[PDB]
């Protein structure tokens, strides 16, 4: 096994051992989504409002 | 009560497992998608083994072993007997075997021109001799040594076959069934057509003359071993047999074992094998979903239940158990 | 030194992090008032464990962690607790009304009017780094808040710290601890929203560790505070490279670049070992083999899963206590040649070691025993799709009727955001089969 | 995170004032509001059911509503009469006469905006307001009529706020009159259209209790209201107390409404308790699992063999492994996993109350969403039906104003409603 890039300090050791070789959304879209379910939802509450008038 | 599911209708076994987990009156049967069970017999394809062993208060059990399926595939298992030092490429129960994708094949064709220089008879999985022809004919197959000088029955001149049922329960306890079948050839066996060369019972359709349905139980092939070739079916078959199982099994224990899982697993085994003329043993195949014969039917699965269902779920031998 | 900002959202972050940051104090032996005696540098310095603490003039070692709760119940008993002096008010942020286990009112409804203040609070902490990384977000995946808010707050991130990465600690639901039975909802879609804006994702099974305090610790009923200092100690063990001297893990970058190689395979599986009862009177101290060996045991593994029927990407071994190269080598050797390890055919199969020499440090009066040596194996396996597998399951199962969907409709969202998230997982899914089999 | 309760008639009344003494003993309280407890657990969510006033007393968050004075003067005199603040007492002097029309339309509409104004000035005081819950009978006229009135108007000034009621269905084994259908069928139309969380307290489930298991005789209405103090104590302790789940209404209706007009839970008790009577042995906790989900513990006239539990929902209550109560909570779901949905996993949460109901040392509560409370709502359908297709009473309802077609919407909706319990009994 190959034992390779030991580091040591006095807090431990690092190393690796090898064994076998191999064979974003902008900022205005994301506030945009934000207000459009705002927008459905005070729709759906503007639905509600007006089923309650009648 | 314990509870068991249903997930293989076609499973001839497991179908007379449920109506004696049933008779029992402390099993009862849920719908195919509940998933409080105690119990999974489950699909062949594709079985969801990554949801087992997560439903809180239910201790799971499931008539599979995740991963046996590299011993239960022509080319899965030609690939592990060459690369498991357990069993190793000079094993001697298994025939000679490359995998030959439509691959191994420049290293076939050596051992093929090796055996001209002297018997060259392969199958492929048909049969063929010289060898190119069946390579046009398989454009996954496995290519693998034809046994020209099998053990002949007599009367009859006649091939068969060995089927031996193993099973593996959750502590992984290795249990050969103690009742074998022969599938036999009814036809005389040409060394110079494929009905005398494959032993299948759906290619038996001369079928039935010696035996009822071509199939020789152990007990009278025992006593035509004693009074033809003066020995029995133990000394120079079953110990072969039951060193192949268990060789087979403890190879691939570390990889399939749910010794320390959140699910458990049993599994029953279809083990088939060959004999030639000098009663030496060859396993051919594993099968990982096997049927067995109608006279066997109520014993071997009732056998499940004791050993492999009823071990985990109490309630309120006809088995040989392969030590290792 | 470059800096890490810890971001803890809902009850299962905000409690995790509170169990992380005591158990952090105890290890670099800050106390309760926020006083260091070990630290010479008064003010200031460039130290190790200046990653996770700032330091003002009066010599206070303050974390640079925020607390966000959509509800204040649970921060509140931060503002009250054994560390209120440790954390300054303003990276404390409290709302009123919660989310209500409902990721739409955690993300649309109630996470709008608070996302604006919670990132300002953010960028007070990162105007005090001379080079910040990124940031490490604790959270659940179940919680109406821990689900919906922190994928608003892993969006934003990535607008205003695109150069930055971002680690999560994530809890997956396990309905013997959940209060919520619309918990697959909350994780797909908080799943679905966040993949593309972490670098690298710890999930941790509320059902490993409820298993593993029962199994180990001897507890019949395991409560939150025996899960969370566990939990803390698996956090601790991957965190302790940013906070101590090392070579291995220095920076956030060397998460994604040791443990991930595809971006959106990005969930290495977590065991640790061992976990000892410290009411057991006698104990056997296990060796570096033992504990090594049982880095591959399912029952060890923050989620239970077989990794023998998977393929592994990557593999580090984390130590601390008395371990030697020596020993970690000759404990590899022989589990090779007993265990199924197999590696993806375009990856080496090797591990990378990392030994801290100071031994696991413990909560005094908690249910952990002190060890000499113990180990946290971060494995990139594709074998934790299988808690994919069940999550998807579960949510097919409530979507296929429509189930609970009009709370999240009545939130203003979509019902074709469930499908979307949806097919992302199924395409994760299936991005785990294609390098696993 | 405070509620506002709601009592409105002669049932809503009289089953409120009980449940305010109920809570009153287990919070410590005095009649005069003053705390004289032992626990602080008991003080820690006082605030979700009291308002703390002068000299730190507390004052019940309730708001008496009736057409007729009587019963509420009855309140008054009551044991605990004089811990409500005496404005929220809002009556006229007319009454309803058992009629929806009067209560809903007319005799009620000139009373419920003063009604509204004490329940503006409670929740203008509340630091974060839940919601409302509502006590009340769906066979008479004001807690019927005027009840479901307000709860429509209330839904108006707060539409993101929960509405939870405790309605009792008439049953003719207790009747007042024979229009009970007719106001019961008028008001659960409402219910379904203006309520998150209903709690099905049916007259008939609390008589045949009385009568088959607790060998009452002759019930009277205090002794189907002792079954109904004791529930109502139940489905409200992980609201009042503190625990492992500090619950709020909207948690609650997230968790057990999976569509949202299928609302209406079946609530159980367990142990069986009637008044006076004491009883010394304590149930083990297989057994308090095992009576919670039996058929005679419901309060609401429904078989669950006959349907499939949705959501459920339970409380114990008292000093017992919670080791064994997961057990046995888990054992119900294991071995009668046909009665719980399949397409909702892991249906059946827990908590546990360390502080057990006066007089009983361990105590069940049971909340269920079973499809079969439709059986409860078709019982009614036919009655209100027998009458219906001979338009007989009517002329009581169409001389307040109504018309015809509106008994048929509501006959229609309630149908709508047995069949949408139907669809997903089968599914
Ligand atoms: N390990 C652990 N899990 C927790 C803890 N608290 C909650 N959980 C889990 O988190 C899930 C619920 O999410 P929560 O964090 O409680 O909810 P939240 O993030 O506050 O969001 P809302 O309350 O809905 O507004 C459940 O599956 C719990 O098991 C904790 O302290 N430790
Ligand atoms: N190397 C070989 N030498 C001689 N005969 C062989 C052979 N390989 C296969 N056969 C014959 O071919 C027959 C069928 O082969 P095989 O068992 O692989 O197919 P199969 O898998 O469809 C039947 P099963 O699943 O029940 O085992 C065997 O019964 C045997 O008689
Ligand atoms: N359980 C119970 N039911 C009651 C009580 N009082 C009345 N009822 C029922 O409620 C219906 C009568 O409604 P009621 O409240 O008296 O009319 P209201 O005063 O106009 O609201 C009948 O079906 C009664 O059976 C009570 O104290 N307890
Ligand atoms: C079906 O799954 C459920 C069911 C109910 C709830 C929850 C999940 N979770 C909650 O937070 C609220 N809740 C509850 N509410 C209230 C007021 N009393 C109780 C519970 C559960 C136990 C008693
Ligand atoms: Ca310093
Ligand atoms: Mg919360
Ligand atoms: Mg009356």
């Amino acid at each position: 096994m190959e034992v390779i890039e030991l580091n040591k300090c006095t807090s431990g050791q690092s190393f690796e051992v090898i064994l076998k070789p191999p064979s974003d959304p902008s900022l205005e879209e994301i506030q945009k989504k934000l207000e459009a379910a705002e927008e459905r939802r005070k729709y759906q509450e503007a639905e509600l409002l007006k089923h309650l008038a009648e | 009560m314990y509870t068991f599911v249903v997930r293989d209708e076609n499973s001839s076994v497991y179908a007379e497992v449920s109506r004696l987990l049933l008779a029992t009156g402390q099993w009862k049967r849920l719908r195919k998608d509940n998933p409080r069970f105690n119990l999974m017999l489950g699909e062949r394809n594709r079985l969801p083994f990554g949801r087992l062993g997560h439903e809180p208060g239910l201790v799971q059990l499931v008539n599979y072993y995740r991963g046996a399926d590299k011993l239960c595939r022509k080319a899965s298992l030609v690939k592990l007997i060459k690369t498991s030092p357990e069993l190793s490429e000079s094993c001697t129960w298994f025939p000679e075997s490359y995998v030959i994708y439509p691959d191994e094949r420049e290293v076939f064709l050596a051992a093929y021109n090796r055996r001209r220089e002297g018997g060259n008879v392969w199958i492929a999985k048909l049969i063929s001799s010289e060898a190119s022809e069946l390579l046009d004919f398989i454009d996954v197959h496995v290519i693998q040594k034809y046994l020209e000088k099998p053990l002949l029955l007599e009367p009859g001149h006649r091939k068969f076959d060995i089927r031996s049922w193993v099973l593996v329960d959750h502590l992984y306890n290795i249990y050969l069934y103690r009742e074998g079948v022969l599938r036999t050839s009814s036809e005389p066996y040409n060394s110079a057509d494929k009905t005398c060369h494959l032993t299948n019972h759906c290619i038996q359709k001369n079928y039935g003359r010696y035996e009822e349905g071509n199939e020789m139980f152990f007990e009278e092939f025992n006593q035509y071993l004693m009074d033809a070739l003066n020995t029995t079916l133990e000394n120079s078959i079953l110990l072969q047999i039951k060193h192949i199982i268990r060789s087979c099994l403890m190879c691939i224990e570390p990889a399939i074992s749910t010794k320390h899982l959140h699910y458990q697993s049993f599994q029953l085994f279809g083990f088939d094998f060959m004999v030639d003329e000098e009663l030496k043993v060859w396993l051919i195949e594993v099968n990982g979903a096997p049927a067995c014969a109608q006279k066997l039917y109520a014993e071997l699965c009732q056998g499940i239940v004791d050993v492999a269902i009823s071990s985990v779920f109490p309630l309120a031998s006809i088995f040989i158990k392969l030590h290792h | 030194m470059r800096e890490c900002i810890s971001i803890h959202v809902g009850q299962a972050g905000v409690q995790i992090g509170n169990a992380c940051w005591e158990l952090y104090c105890l290890e670099h032996g800050i106390q309760p008032d926020g006083q260091m005696p070990s630290d010479k540098t008064i003010g200031g310095g460039d130290d190790s464990f200046n990653t996770f603490f700032s330091e003002t003039g009066a010599g206070k070692h303050v974390p640079r962690a925020v607390f966000v709760d959509l509800e204040p119940t649970v921060i509140d008993e931060v503002r009250t607790g054994t560390y209120r002096q440790l954390f300054h008010p303003e990276q404390l942020i409290t709302g009123k009304e919660d989310a209500a286990n409902n990721y739409a009112r955690g993300h649309y409804t109630i996470g709008k009017e608070i996302i604006d203040l919670v990132l300002d609070r953010i960028r007070k902490l990162a105007d005090q780094c001379t080079g910040l990384q990124g940031f490490l977000v604790f959270h659940s995946f179940g919680g109406g808040t821990g689900s919906g808010f922190t994928s608003l707050l892993m969006e934003r991130l990535s607008v205003d710290y695109g150069k930055k990465s971002k680690l999560e600690f994530s809890i997956y639901p396990a309905p013997q601890v959940s209060t919520a039975v619309v918990e697959p909802y909350n994780s797909i879609l908080t799943t679905h929203t966040t993949l593309e804006h972490s670098d690298c994702a710890f999930m941790v099974d509320n059902e490993a560790i409820y298993d593993i305090c029962r199994r180990n610790l001897d507890i019949e009923r395991p409560t939150y505070t025996n899960l969370n200092r566990l939990i803390s100690q698996i956090v601790s063990s991957i965190t302790a490279s940013l906070r101590f001297d090392g070579a291995l893990n220095v920076d956030l970058t060397e998460f994604q670049t040791n443990l991930v190689p595809y971006p959106r395979i990005h969930f290495p599986l977590a065991t640790y070992a061992p976990v000892i009862s410290a009411e057991k009177a006698y104990h056997e101290q296990l060796s570096v083999a033992e504990i090594t060996n049982a880095c591959f045991e399912p029952a060890n593994q923050m989620v239970k899963c077989d990794p023998r029927h998977g393929k592994y990407m990557a593999c580090c071994l984390l130590y601390r206590g008395d371990v030697v190269p020596k020993d970690v080598n000759a404990a590899i050797a022989t589990i090779k040649t007993k265990r199924s390890i197999q590696f993806v055919d375009w990856c080496p199969t090797g591990f990378k070691v990392g030994i801290n020499y100071q031994p696991p440090t413990v909560v005094p009066g908690g249910d952990l025993a002190k060890v000499q040596r113990a180990v946290c194996m971060l494995s990139n396996t594709t074998a934790i799709a299988e808690a994919w597998a069940r999550l998807d399951h579960k949510f097919d199962l409530m979507y296929a009727k429509r189930a609970f969907v009009h709370w999240y409709v009545g939130e203003g969202m979509e019902e074709g955001e469930f499908s979307e998230a949806r097919e992302d997982m199924a395409a994760l899914e299936k991005d785990y089969e294609e390098v696993g089999v | 995170r405070e509620i506002v309760h709601i009592q409105a008639g002669q049932c809503g009344n009289q089953i409120g004032a009980k449940f305010w003494e109920v809570i009153s003993d287990e919070h410590g309280i005095d009649p005069t509001g003053s705390y004289h407890g032992d626990s602080d657990l008991q003080l820690e969510r006082i605030n979700v059911y009291y308002n703390e006033a002068t000299g730190n007393k507390y004052v019940p968050r309730a708001i008496l509503v009736d057409l007729e004075p009587g019963t509420m003067d009855s309140v008054r005199s009551g044991p605990f009469g004089q811990i409500f603040r005496p404005d929220n007492f809002v009556f006229g002097q007319s009454g309803a006469g058992n009629n929806w029309a009067k209560g809903h339309y007319t005799e009620g509409a000139e009373l419920v905006d003063s009604v509204l104004d004490v329940v503006r000035k409670e929740s203008e005081s509340c630091d974060c307001l839940q919601g409302f819950q509502l006590t009340h009978s769906l066979g008479g006229g004001t807690g019927s009529g005027m009840g479901t009135l307000l709860i429509s108007k209330i839904r108006e000034e707060y539409p993101d706020r929960i509405m939870n009621t405790f309605s009792v269905m008439p049953s003719p084994k207790v009747s007042d009159t024979v229009v009970e259908p007719y106001n019961a069928t008028l008001s659960v139309h409402q219910l379904v259209e203006n309520t998150d969380e209903t709690y099905c307290i049916d007259n008939e489930a609390l008589y045949d209790i009385c009568f088959r298991t607790l060998k009452l005789t002759t019930p009277t209405y205090g002794d189907l209201n002792h079954l109904v103090s004791a529930t109502m104590s139940g489905v409200t302790t992980c609201l009042r107390f503190p625990g492992q789940l500090n619950a709020d209404l909207r948690k609650l209706a997230v968790n057990m409404v999976p569509f949202p007009r299928l609302h209406f839970f079946m609530p159980g008790f367990a142990p069986l308790t009637s008044r006076g009577s004491q009883q010394y042995r304590a149930l083990t906790v297989p057994e308090l699992t095992q009576q919670m989900f039996d058929s005679k513990n419901m309060m609401a006239a429904c078989d669950p063999r006959h349907g499939r539990y949705l959501t459920v929902a339970a409380i114990f209550r008292g000093r017992m492994s919670m080791k064994e109560v997961d057990e046995q909570m888990l054992n119900v779901q294991n071995k009668n996993s046909s009665y719980f949905v399949e397409w909702i996993p892991n249906n059946v949460k827990t908590a546990v109350c360390d502080i057990p109901p006066r007089g009983l040392k361990m105590s069940a509560t049971f909340i269920g969403n079973s499809t079969a409370i439709q059986e409860l709502f078709k019982r009614i359908s036919e009655q209100f039906t027998a009458m219906f297709r001979r338009k007989a009473f009517l002329h009581w309802y169409t001389g307040e104003g109504m018309d015809e077609m509106e008994f048929t919407e509501a006959e229609s909706n309630m149908n709508d409603l047995v069949s949408e319990y139907q669809q997903y009994q089968d599914a």
